[PDB]
RNA sequence: GUAGGGGAGCGUUCAGUCCGCGGAGAAGCCAUACCGGAAGGAGUGGUGGAGCCGACUGAAGUGCGGAUGCCGGCAUGAGUAACGAUAAAAGAAGUGAGAAUCUUCUUCGCCGUAAGGACAAGGGUUCCUGGGGAAGGGUCGUCCGCCCAGGGAAAGUCGG
RNA sequence: GCGAGAGCUAACUUCCGUAGCCGAGAGGGAAACAACCCAGACCAUCAGCUAAGGUCCCUAAAUGAUCGCUCAGUGGUUAA
RNA sequence: AAAGGUGAAAAGAACCCCGGGAGGGGAGUGAAAGAGAACCUGAAACCGUGGACUUACAAGCAGUCAUGGCACCUUAUGCG
């Protein structure tokens, strides 16, 4: 059959780049408009980065630095965002569905922190 | 001079096309098949004209021993009596009597039974 | 040449018969609570940009 | 009555609540699909549905509907809150033929079909 | 009743003669349950918008279902196969009637004895600027090698 | 079909003679079926008699009459 | 190669509405716009929209004949 669990519409290398790229964008911007699916897939990965950063020690930073290649974003996540989510029992990131696009007819969506 | 087709064909074509009234698909729409269908219809038309003449006699014969048997007779037997009573030359519309007027039909069954026995 | 090929033209009937399932389904449009311009269920209202509060610009 | 000659000058032939987008560069078949939902519906539902049918034929069709609406009001002085899609149909425009190249040297012909999208609005009237 | 022979005619164009018809509506087209033994031929209505039946005789590029017939239009296959290298992409900001596709920023990825750069051949204005947005662009374009207008090309020593 | 040869006293075989039909023959019959049986369609009828064939029901018309035979479904695959 | 046709005259449609436009509807011109510049007639194949009668136990050279049901009366109520 196919009872696995994850997505991949590209190849290993790329599936990672995308997740890391959208993870960097959401943390840079605070909210990003993307395809509904790409947004559904992004949600767990960014939520996981917030928890790693919630450590607040060097090891926790360097672990974020593995997926967040932008130096300024890693500082923002580490010193600004994770602290704010201290008492949030890791949940925050929400998805809003906008509606169908022109060229491909794809339903767009929002993903905000 | 030059004698072009213009009108002659279209008139002949529309004629055949109009014979094809409630013909299915292309048979009522395209000339070649419309005309083609009509050749076969021709066979059917000439045949069925003299075929209906067999069909009705059979319907009539059927209604006859239907009534003849109702009074304990049959077609073979009932018609033989009506033949023996020469006087009876009914033959045609002997089925209307059997269908519409039972009382009157009995009279003929009774008359046939006599001329026979 | 072009290996399997159709044997006869498919009639005006036959062709249209397979078309019986092509008819589009109109959206289930709902009236918007705070600008009334119709919206899709579970989507942000295109006119006011609301989804309980106003989420999107314009 | 008189004769035809006179009738032509006496009665001048009107198109109440009718509009047409002639020579629309889309395929009839494809365009019909959208028109098919809009037919019979009240000009406002028609307007609202079109904004959400995710088909590119939607824009052309919606435009005709607004022309038919405007015409119904401005020209024929009809009542807006009574307008409905009495009739809509897509007729085939002339085909833009184009020559596409295939394998081993052979050519083919692409038919870029065009549409004649006509929609006619009328007042409802139950009574 | 096949090949075939014989007979009687229907229809088309052109011509000559006669009789007429027509913008108060010709031909042609469309509908029709009427007529004649057939080919066929009328009446009526509709459309058309300027030519034209009927009769007698003459003449023919004179009657089509076929020829893998010729020209043209339009169907079926079917909303199907495909959309031309598996070197990706992501987001933000801008523009606009309209934006996955145009511009800008930041990343990402691919080539790097090349997928960078300079000629020659060949092409012929494709170059730059401003504007366009029907077709061309395998999708969309607000963009382009496309469309319009203006400009640009400078030799005693380079090549002839 | 009949009369012969060739052939295996095979062939929907071949080749002569002869008669018929099909070819160029519609109509009924033989389930279907060029040829066999009946019969040669000038047109019309919602009249009648017959032919070859038929008369349980499909399917027109006797589930007729008399004396018999056959119980194998023989009838509804051939021989020593 | 293929390609001809507004109208008698350009009087070639000012102005208003929907639309970026295309396209259309009006107003006006004209005898006619039932001639509007994809401009005489505008067949047929082919694509639709609307109405009548119909069709989801049916084996189909798609007709033909017979009958019944519905429907319509402009060579048309005995009949169609
Ligand atoms: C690849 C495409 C091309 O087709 C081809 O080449 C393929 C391979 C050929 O197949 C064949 O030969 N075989 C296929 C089956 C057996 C045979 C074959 C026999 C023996 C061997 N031996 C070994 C041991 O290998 C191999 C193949 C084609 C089909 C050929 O047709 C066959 O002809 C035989 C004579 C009679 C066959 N039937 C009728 C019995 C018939 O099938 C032929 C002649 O084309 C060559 C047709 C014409 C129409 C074309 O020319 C088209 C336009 C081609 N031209 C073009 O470019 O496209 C093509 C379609
Ligand atoms: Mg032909
Ligand atoms: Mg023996």
């Amino acid at each position: 059959h196919g009872k696995a669990g994850r997505k991949l519409n590209r190849n290993s290398s790329a599936r990672v780049a995308l997740a890391r790229a959208q993870a960097t964008a959401l943390l840079r911007e605070g909210r990003i408009q993307t395809t509904l699916t790409k947004a559904k897939e992004l949600r767990p990965f960014v939520e996981q980065l917030i928890t790693t950063a919630k450590g607040g020690d060097l090891h926790s930073r360097r672990l974020v630095a593995q997926d967040i290649h932008d130096k300024d974003v890693v500082r923002k996540v580490m010193d600004e965002v994770a602290p704010k989510y201290a008492e949030r029992p890791g949940g925050y990131t929400r998805i809003l569905r906008v509606g169908t696009r022109r060229g491909d007819g794809v339903t767009m969506a929002l993903i905000e922190l | 001079p030059r004698a072009k087709t213009g009108i002659v064909r279209r008139r002949r074509h529309k004629k055949v096309l109009k014979r094809a009234k409630g013909f299915w698909g292309s048979r009522s729409k395209q000339y070649r098949n419309a005309f083609q269908t009509l050749l076969n219809a021709a066979t059917y038309e000439y045949r069925d004209r003299r075929n209906k003449k067999r069909d009705f006699r059979r319907l009539w014969i059927q209604r006859i021993n239907a009534g003849a048997r109702l009074h304990g007779m049959n077609y073979s037997t009932f018609i033989n009596g009506l033949k023996r009573a020469n006087i009876d030359l009914n033959r045609k519309v002997l089925a209307d009597i059997a269908a519409r007027e039972p009382e009157a039909f009995k009279a003929l069954v009774d008359a046939s039974r006599n001329a026979r026995q | 040449a072009k290996h399997p090929v159709p044997k006869k033209k498919t009639s005006k009937s036959k062709r249209d018969m397979r078309r019986s399932h092509h008819a589009l389904t109109a959206p289930n449009l709902t009236e918007c609570p705070q600008c009334h311009g119709k919206k899709l269920s579970h989507h942000i209202c295109p006119n006011c940009g609301y989804y309980d509060g106003r989420q999107v610009l314009a | 009555f008189r004769n035809k000659k006179q009738r032509k000058q006496q009665v001048k032939l009107r198109k109440p609540g009718f509009a047409v987008a002639k020579y629309v560069r889309m395929s009839p078949r494809k365009v019909r699909l959208v028109v098919d939902v809009i037919r019979g519906k009240s000009v406002q539902d028609a307007e609202d549905l079109l904004r959400f049918i995710p088909r590119s034929a939607s824009e052309p069709v919606a435009k005709v509907l607004n022309s038919a609406k405007a015409n119904a009001l401005h020209n024929d002085e009809m009542l807006e809150d009574r307008l409905f899609v009495k009739e809509a149909y897509v007729d085939a425009g002339p085909t833009l033929k184009r020559l596409i190249p295939r394998a081993r040297g052979s050519a083919n012909i692409i038919k870029k079909r065009t549409s004649h999208i006509t929609i006619i609005v009328a007042e409802k009237g139950n009574k």
